[PDB]
């Protein structure tokens, strides 16, 4: 079972290292790759391990900037790309290669991917504004309410209700690219207008890149 | 070496569709093809394995076919979950792996007139010098929508921001957020914000606005 | 409680069966590696291929219908037991013993494949002794299951009349268990092997 470590920006002569946790704790009984997703765009794999065979496997064109590795201590899965282009700006995912193929390649389990982009530019923390209800927010009965996540990079952010107790019928919107340099991005939810006095809703906003985590409790308009 | 063109790069099938994907390679590449299934935000899906088998726990509507350079992917009724991009991948065991371009999915459905919010800027953000009015636009088909910032429905400004969301996974909708941003010294010259919805769903465009504020 | 002992037994069975078709899947994979690199450069690997997926294919199917078996004893032990429970436990011995000759012809495969591996690539002394430990392996296997499909006949004729059957289900557990174990082994052999291989491509 598989979990990524969390997105980074990098300076373009760096190396970035991702890390991918293993619930079972044993890399000699498994085959798993990277493969990353840079839009734009598609799918490219960067190698993958045998670990009981010793066996290591590079993409012709990543090999040289490319190293993975395992730690049976920690069952955690590296690899690590240097030289980092404008070029390499990408999600990059570990898997698993299902039992099932003829081959190590048919990945069934995957982890989470892990954002990696590559600037120059330095980390920028979200400010959160409440998007509150509001007359004039109902269709009805039935309220909208928000939160604004505004002046960020890069990206991403993270947005969840209720520290994820809250899933029904939430949308969170694509970044924008502001004349800035900046991001910005809107997290709206409906919900019953009729319970707007007894129920509690709180944004969890997680920007990872600069280590941000806000909560932002939303209310209708005081005076 | 080895070169995988994926046919087409997008599909406008309907609810219960019978949906066809096909791969090709420049090669003969014998049974070395599996198909994943990419919703967005997601990692991909296994769903079919060398060429032809279901990856267990994945529903029956899913199949593959093809043995040389031909190869085939079948959704045979289209459920609206399905909602996703669609890859194919060649491997080999020197190791080569090649992923196709991928095929793009847009759920035809019935028309449905967007919901529209608004919400004044936060006391919190003009303290800090900047308004941000947000016109809010939920669950709509087909994506075509114009928004249309009135200020003191006078004059149709150029300063906003919009995006779209993806096509949701349980009904099919869109939803877009557009942002309007001034200041805290233009915020308070003017006094109506009127957002004006221009939507195929409507017949006449829809307009949602407030008044304020003081200070 | 002698059932209950016997259908947790044949989950602990089943449970070895598929950690040991991960492993052998994993020296299919390591050894189709090593023969493309080998290839290029520089087949009735052809037929090896073609032999390799017939059993494979083979080894799925069984290790699907042990898992069907396994639920519906668990359910039948678990309503209270054994009239249909007594059959199901020889059938699942019966699903066992197919998974094990499916998977020992896999082994064999994997064998000749390593040694064709070999003798492209070469030291000699503990390949040697390697080769004498896979034949007296292979050799034991085969006994092994030989025992099991002569217990196996006995106890479905002795289920077809009535109950000597218990302690007959009992000594087949046992047969398989020690087949299992000497797969395992066999096994192990090839891991080495194909580690091996890889060691020596690299000086």
């Amino acid at each position: 079972q598989l979990v990524e470590s969390g997105a980074e920006v990098k300076k373009p002569g760096s190396s970035v290292k991702v890390s991918c946790k293993t619930s079972g704790g044993t890399f000699n009984r498994l085959a798993m790759s990277w493969v990353r997703q840079a839009p734009g765009q598609g799918l490219e794999w960067m190698g993958g391990i045998m670990p009981i065979f010793d066996i290591t496997n590079y993409a012709q064109k990543f090999q040289g900037r490319v190293t993975i590795i395992t730690d049976e201590s920690t069952s955690t899965a590296y690899m690590e790309l240097r030289s980092l282009t404008s070029e390499d700006s990408a999600v990059y995912y570990c898997a698993r290669a299902s039992y099932s193929s003829s081959s190590p390649y048919a990945f069934d389990i995957w982890g989470q991917g892990t954002m990696v982009t590559v600037s120059s530019a330095s980390t920028k923390g979200p400010s959160v504004f409440p998007l509150a209800p509001s007359s004039k927010s109902t269709s009805g009965g039935t309220a909208a309410l928000g939160c604004l996540v505004k002046d960020y990079f890069p990206e991403p952010v993270t947005v969840s209700w209720n520290s994820g107790a809250l899933t029904s019928g939430v949308h969170t919107f694509p970044a924008v690219l502001q004349s800035s340099g900046l991001y910005s991005l809107s997290s709206v939810v409906t919900v019953p207008s009729s319970s707007l006095g007894t129920q509690t809703y709180i944004c969890n906003v997680n920007h990872k890149p600069s280590n941000t985590k806000v909560d932002k409790k939303v209310e209708p308009k005081s005076c | 070496d080895i070169q995988m063109t994926q046919s087409p790069s997008s599909l406008s099938p309907s609810v219960g569709d019978r949906v066809t994907i096909t791969c090709q390679a420049s090669q003969d590449i014998r049974n070395h093809l599996n198909w994943y299934q990419q919703k967005p935000g997601k990692a991909p899906k296994l769903l079919i394995y060398d060429a032809s088998n279901l990856a267990t726990g994945v529903p029956s509507r899913f199949s593959g076919s093809g043995s040389g350079t031909d190869f085939t992917f079948t959704i045979s009724s289209l459920q609206p979950e399905d909602l996703a991009t669609y890859y194919c991948q060649h491997y080999d065991d020197l190791p080569r792996i090649t992923f196709g371009q991928g095929t793009r999915l847009e759920i035809k459905r019935t028309v449905a007139a967007p919901s529209v919010f608004i919400f004044p800027p936060s006391d919190e953000q003009l303290k800090s010098g900047t308004a941000s009015v947000v016109c809010l636009l939920n669950n709509f088909y087909p994506r075509e929508a114009k928004v249309q910032w009135k200020v003191d429905n006078a004059l149709q400004s150029g300063n906003s921001q919009e995006s779209v969301t993806e096509q949701d996974s349980k009904d099919s909708t869109y939803s877009l957020s557009s942002t309007l941003t001034l200041s805290k010294a233009d915020y308070e010259k003017h006094k109506v914000y009127a957002c004006e919805v221009t939507h195929q769903g409507l017949s006449s465009p829809v307009t949602k606005s407030f008044n304020r504020g003081g200070c | 409680q002698l059932l209950s002992g016997i259908v947790q037994q044949q989950n602990n069975l089943l449970r070895a069966i598929e950690a040991q078709q991960h492993l052998l899947q994993l020296t299919v994979w390591g050894i189709k590696q090593l023969q493309a690199r080998i290839l290029a450069g520089g087949t009735t690997w052809m037929e090896w291929d073609r032999e390799i997926n017939n059993y494979t294919s083979l080894i799925h199917s069984l290790i699907e219908e042990s898992q069907n078996q396994q639920e519906k004893n668990e359910q039948e032990l678990l309503e209270g037991s054994g009239g249909q429970l007594l059959s199901g436990i020889v059938q699942q011995q019966n699903n066992l013993l197919r998974a094990i000759e499916a998977q020992q012809h896999l082994l064999q495969l994997t064998v000749w494949g390593i040694k064709q591996l070999q003798a492209r690539i070469l030291g000699h002394t503990t390949w040697m002794e390697w080769d004498r430990e896979i034949n007296n392996y292979t050799s034991l296997i085969h006994s092994l299951i030989e025992e099991s499909q002569n217990q196996q006949e006995k106890n479905e004729q002795e289920l077809l009349e009535g109950s000597q059957l218990l302690s007959g289900i009992v000594q087949q557990q046992n047969n398989l268990l020690r087949a299992i174990e000497a797969q395992q082994h066999l096994l192990q052999l090839t891991v080495w092997g194909i580690k091996q291989l890889q060691a020596r491509i690299l000086a």
